[PDB]
């Protein structure tokens, strides 16, 4: 869970974000997969050069699952529990591989909302996709 | 290690560089992202808030000698672990920092890159400066014993 | 939290543990500060090179704690509560650390009891030191 | 890199190595210990148990031209990369292996020579011995793109 500041820090973010969601996601896991590429080893048939249809669809689904995350942010383990049964059990994706996606939509977000991204408002999202990847990852390893 | 293309790009933007600022909003950053790193800088004082950290003096001078560190390595890429041999010695020794720390440091700098930059630190040169930053916490931590 | 058969495992060779205790708490500290020099820089004020009497002390203490989390094996979290927070709030140790340990406890094992360290004995301690780092980390660093 | 004395020991040791064997033994705790791998197995048939992973004849050949692989690296301890270039390509690819599970591999190694040789696998032979996995996995992931 997270503290008053930084639940309001993530639902205000939110707000910026949610117009440009499509956009956001699509940033985010360009930079993961081109500065990171051993992450497409669990993306086999995918195409995740730059710009394919198939990278930004994804994106926008990466970004939506943040939303459901923000909007049961009291819960986050309960609304995700879907997701993280297939990221844990049926993908079985590293944990490490969420600290790399996590960094890469800090640095997406860092470069969209200069203003609003303080230290504090970084050590919030740090905190909330630390979270978020904690639900969605095999519990232990 | 970095193509022309990746080299020239990182070069050309780190030319752009505020060097009095960038160093000590990454170590601003740093510990106010990752509170424990607080511990290794009493003697800086407060550091109880955000903005107690970010307006600190000596975070911000600390910090600029921390840019210049990397400023260095960026003029060595072929030669980061000689260049980086007693700072890394100095971290081991002196501080004790868990060089795990490094990494930390390493990603925060990014995204104050990302910050000043915004659309001109496109996917592929942060990708540049993640090979960088992963060379320069690589030197840090190769002289620990 | 184990399985029934595995919680078996993991009782019945701590029971040959307890009686060289001293010797796999060090040996295990040997090879932690041998293989993974860095992980020294927590022990500022310690000395830490092979043999000294400082590092046998505390490999004692950590094979204690082990010892702990075995006799309430139903019960981690709660039997290890003080060590959680010494450290997680006081020591702060990356995450990292702990399996770098977890790996040398094996590998003492490993060599030490090679006929009850089986695939399975040895996934059984995998995953019960996993359990015990997991308790002793500050959550989701 | 490795030291005389670290170079020597890991060579030594190796030399009294059952090849036909000790590669299938930690292939078996991959799987075993770290049951998401045996997706990548499915053909080798039933790994349902720990009884029945350790007694494949799958497991046990597979094991052995992971064991070669090893002895390869450690006969050119100054050019893993190179050594491994191929099937780095291979892992990536065709098998899609995530490269952070080749230090799981490396550990399991480690555990398997400390089974067998006891007392003699002391911590300064492990410390020789983990550099080695270390670089051979590395080496295997360098290829990724
Ligand atoms: C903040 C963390 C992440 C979120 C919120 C997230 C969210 C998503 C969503 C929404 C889906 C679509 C599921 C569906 O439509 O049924 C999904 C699928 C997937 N995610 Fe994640 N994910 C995250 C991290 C990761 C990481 C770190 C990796 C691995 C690098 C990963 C690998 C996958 C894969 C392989 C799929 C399935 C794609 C397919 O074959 O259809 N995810 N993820
Ligand atoms: C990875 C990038 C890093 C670089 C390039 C860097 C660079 C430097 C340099 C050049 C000095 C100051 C030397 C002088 O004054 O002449 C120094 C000192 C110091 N660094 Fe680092 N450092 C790094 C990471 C870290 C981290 C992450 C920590 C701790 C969490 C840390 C803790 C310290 C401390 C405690 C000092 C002494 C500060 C003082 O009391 O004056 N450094 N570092
Ligand atoms: C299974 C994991 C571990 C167990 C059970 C464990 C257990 C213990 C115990 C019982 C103590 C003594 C506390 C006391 O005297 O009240 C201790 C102290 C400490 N531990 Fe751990 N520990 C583990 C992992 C780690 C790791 C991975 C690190 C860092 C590399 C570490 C760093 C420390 C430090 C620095 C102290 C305080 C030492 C001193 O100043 O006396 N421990 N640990
Ligand atoms: C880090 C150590 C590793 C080494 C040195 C290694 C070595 C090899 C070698 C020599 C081959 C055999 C090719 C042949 O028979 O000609 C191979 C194939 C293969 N490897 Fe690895 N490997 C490593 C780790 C991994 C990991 C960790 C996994 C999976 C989690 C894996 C999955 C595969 C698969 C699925 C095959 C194809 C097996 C088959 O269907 O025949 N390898 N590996």
């Amino acid at each position: 869970s997270l503290t008053k500041t930084e639940r309001t820090i993530i639902v205000s973010m939110w707000a910026k974000i949610s117009t440009q969601a499509d956009t956001i996601g699509t940033e985010t896991l360009e930079r993961l997969f081109l500065s990171h590429p051993q992450t497409k080893t669990y993306f086999p048939h995918f195409d995740l050069h730059p710009g394919s249809a198939q990278l930004r669809a994804h994106g926008s689904k990466v970004v939506a699952a943040v939303g459901d995350a923000v909007k049961s942010i009291d819960d986050i383990g309960g609304a995700l529990s879907k997701l993280s049964e297939l990221h844990a059990y049926i993908l079985r994706v590293d944990p490490v591989n969420f600290k790399l996606l996590s960094h890469c939509l800090l640095v997406t977000l860092a470069a969209r909302f200069p203003a609003d991204f303080t230290a504090e408002a970084h050590a919030a999202w740090d905190k909330f996709l630390s979270v978020v990847s904690s639900v969605l990852t095999e519990k232990y390893r | 290690h970095l193509t022309p293309v990746e080299k020239s790009a990182v070069t050309a933007l780190w030319g752009k560089v505020n060097v009095d600022e960038v160093g000590g909003e990454a170590l601003g950053r740093l510990l106010v992202v990752y509170p424990w790193t607080q511990r290794f800088f009493e003697s800086f004082g407060d550091l109880s808030t955000p903005d107690a950290v970010m307006g600190n003096p000596k975070v911000k001078a600390h910090g600029k000698k921390v840019l210049g560190a990397f400023s260095d390595g960026l003029a060595h890429l072929d030669n980061l672990k000689g260049t980086f041999a007693t700072l890394s010695e100095l971290h081991c020794d002196k501080l004790h920092v868990d060089p795990e720390n490094f990494r930390l440091l390493g990603n925060v700098l990014v995204c104050v890159l990302a910050h000043h930059f915004g659309k001109e630190f496109t996917p592929p040169v942060q990708a540049a400066y993640q090979k960088v930053v992963a060379g320069v916490a690589n030197a840090l931590a190769h002289k620990y014993h």
